[PDB]
């Protein structure tokens, strides 16, 4: 499995930088899951533990990192082909509870991708609302 | 890295 060793290294690597990360590091943590992509459910899988543990201003990164993911794999294996989103979809309620122990500040950019993956049909519709929701409900707590 | 940047060829 030395392909997920390459990406987890790529992934951890987020650490030794600080955010805002560059298109740069994030093209080649994108890379590395696509070249593991016989072992997406090993690449979703570190996605979603890095969310879990990951330091409050890592919280976006991760999410950049799905959204980067799934967006490349569209584009290189096909909109309706693409493993990822599916994958992705199955914990995202928990993956997202992870994500908005983000700073206060950092909620917004988390709802900006939400609308992106909305407007663009990246995640199914049922899927993107109630994380929607989910942010909302905060702003009132 | 921005949202809306398009994905590498």
């Amino acid at each position: 499995m030395e392909a997920v060793k390459t990406f987890n290294s790529e992934l951890y690597s987020l650490n030794d930088y600080k955010p805002p990360i560059s298109k740069a590091k994030m093209t080649q943590i994108t890379k590395a899951a696509i070249k593991a992509i016989k072992f997406y459910k090993h690449v979703v899988q570190s996605v979603e533990k890095f969310i879990q543990k990951c330091k409050p201003e890592y919280k976006v990164p991760g999410l950049y990192v799905i959204d980067s993911i799934v967006r490349q794999s569209r584009h290189q294996f096909g909109q309706e082909k693409d493993v990822f989103a599916p994958r992705f979809s199955n914990n995202i309620i928990s993956t997202f509870q992870n994500l908005y122990r983000c700073p206060g500040d950092d909620k917004s950019k988390i709802v900006r991708v939400l609308n992106l993956w909305q407007k663009n049909n990246v995640f199914k519709s049922e899927i993107i609302q109630p994380l929607l929701d989910m942010a909302a409900a905060l702003e009132h707590h | 890295y921005s949202p809306t940047s398009p994905s590498y060829s």
